[PDB]
């Protein structure tokens, strides 16, 4: 019956769980208090998947609240449907992890991360088939990266058959907490290269910039990034909580999208860009969905080649037209395209639209232009690390510079890795 | 490894302090007696010589 336990982790990963939550509560018919209170019954048909049954049979999440402070999590729990969360389903250590991967991964996050991994066991223990985790975090602090990336080697330790699948929030200079997060990243990115089946790359510059360029918000706030994420990431995973001719769960979805097993990180993109009146034409959704400036990325997909595309509208709309449509994007722009995986680009289509939207269309991407944040995260890393500046606050927690290399070798590889699929 | 790392190396440095302070207040104490020791036995020369030029003047009769 397929479920995925659901992780948040760190500041910006309760956030974004958070509205993640709440989007799709909306969208399930779930009120605040966890009840049930929806039209339709699709609505309730692949529930299972996200939501645990309970009282007089209301809905929790199978949601893990994880923070190394409590502050976001306090947040989350005094904010509106911070009252659905399991309670127990809290686990917060106090100290912090200081924007430090080291004290996520090594020395605060390990004190913490059993706690979490009985929360896990009892998640997923009531679970009659279990598929998958996902896990929401940023890369660039300390508990959502340092610590989030441990609880990903645990959990495939213990669970070393289901899907691994994280919603990464990549560090940019435009929107930075402090000037360790190539670091915290580099660290990051060798760890989901080894340890996730699917990433989903979003990158805080792109979100900027649409927030910025399209939706014309003058100064954006993280609820205005985290407002593009809980559209995109509701977007992501509408086939997972909805039916349809497709039978949607990770495994199959990474067996179709990961041609090759590290190169697993999707450039995710949505359209409309939303922050309206009149429902976008299937042309233009398709237009939108595959234009460079409603990635969530910041990688131009022109720059690379689409080993794999996943598209999916929701809404009622002509069956055909998003065929048609679909199938003229390819033409128009089939250099962009590898030629040696036949039948590259598939779509997918719901009839329940997004709250307020009457039809949009989320699309997800492993481009080789991905590439692109990677050599972006890679040359601001080596430019402090050549002057090993920063380093202190790590070796004060047990890492040497050798870690550090083998992580920008890492990268460098996987960067590799991706030119060399957009040259066949 | 890397938890019993950054345990040892706060406990080598809170070591290294705790000696470096001890040694340092033993040379302290030390070097700051002897030289009361040396201003005393200086002084006590001058007390030495004090009779010396007093019993020199009983050295007349
Ligand atoms: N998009 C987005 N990014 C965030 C949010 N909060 C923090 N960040 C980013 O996350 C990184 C800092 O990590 P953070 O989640 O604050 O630290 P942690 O609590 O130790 O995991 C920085 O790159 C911030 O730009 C958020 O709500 N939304
Ligand atoms: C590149 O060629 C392929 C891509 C995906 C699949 C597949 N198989 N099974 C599923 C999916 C699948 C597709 C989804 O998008 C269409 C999808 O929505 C995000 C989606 O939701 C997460 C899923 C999950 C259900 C098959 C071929
Ligand atoms: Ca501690
Ligand atoms: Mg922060």
């Amino acid at each position: 019956m397929r479920e995925i336990v659901h992780i948040q982790a760190g500041q910006c990963g309760n956030q974004i769980g958070a509205k993640f939550w709440e989007v799709i509560s909306d969208e399930h018919g779930i009120d605040p208090t966890g009840s049930y209170h929806g039209d339709s019954d699709l609505q309730l048909e692949r529930i299972n998947v996200y939501y645990n049954e309970a009282t007089g049979n209301k809905y929790v999440p199978r949601a893990i609240l994880v923070d190394l402070e409590p502050g976001t999590m306090d947040s989350v729990r005094s904010g509106p449907f911070g009252q659905i969360f399991r309670p127990d389903n809290f686990v917060f250590g106090q100290s912090g992890a200081g924007n430090n991967w080291a004290k996520g991964h090594y020395t605060e996050g390990a004190e913490l991360v059993d706690s979490v991994l009985d929360v896990v066991r009892k998640e997923s223990e009531s679970c009659d088939c279990l598929q998958g985790f996902q896990l929401t975090h940023s890369l660039g602090g300390g508990t959502g990266s340092g610590m989030g990336t441990l609880l990903i080697s645990k959990i495939r330790e213990e669970y070393p058959d289901r899907i691994m699948n994280t919603f990464s929030v990549m560090p940019s200079p435009k929107v930075s907490d402090t000037v360790v997060e190539p670091y915290n990243a580099t660290l990051s990115v060798h760890q989901l290269v080894e340890n996730t089946d699917e990433t989903y790359c979003i990158d805080n510059e792109a979100l900027y910039d649409i927030c910025f360029r399209t939706l014309k918000l003058t100064t954006p706030t993280y609820g205005d990034l985290n407002h593009l994420v809980s559209a995109t990431m509701s977007g992501v995973t509408t086939c997972l909580r909805f039916p349809g001719q497709l039978n949607a769960d990770l495994r199959k979805l990474a067996v179709n999208m990961v041609p090759f097993p590290r190169l697993h990180f999707f450039m995710p993109g949505f359209a409309p860009l939303t922050s309206q009146y009149r429902a976008l034409t299937v042309p233009e959704l398709t237009q939108q969905m595959f234009d460079s400036k409603n990635m969530m990325a910041a990688c131009d997909p022109r720059h690379g080649r689409y080993l794999t595309v996943a598209a999916i509208f929701r809404g009622r709309m002509s069956m055909k037209e998003v065929d048609e449509q679909m199938l003229n994007v390819q033409n128009k722009n089939s250099s962009y395209f590898v030629e040696w995986i036949p039948n590259n680009v598939k779509t997918a289509v719901c009839d329940i639209p997004p709250r307020g939207l009457k039809m949009s269309a989320t699309f997800i991407g492993n481009s080789t232009a991905i590439q692109e944040l990677f050599k972006r995260i890679s040359e601001q890393f080596t430019a402090m690390f050549r002057r090993k500046a920063f380093l202190h606050w790590y070796t004060g927690e047990g890492m040497d510079e050798m870690e550090f290399t083998e992580a920008e070798s890492n990268m460098n590889d996987l960067v590799s890795e991706y030119q060399q699929y957009q040259d066949a | 490894e890397v938890i019993q790392k950054a345990i040892e190396e706060n406990n080598n440095f809170i070591k290294m302090a705790k000696e470096k302070l001890a040694q340092k207040m033993e040379s302290n104490k030390e070097n700051r007696e002897a030289h009361l020791a040396a201003m005393l036995e200086r002084l006590q020369e001058k007390d030495k010589h004090a009779e010396e030029v007093r019993k020199n003047k009983e050295l007349k009769e």
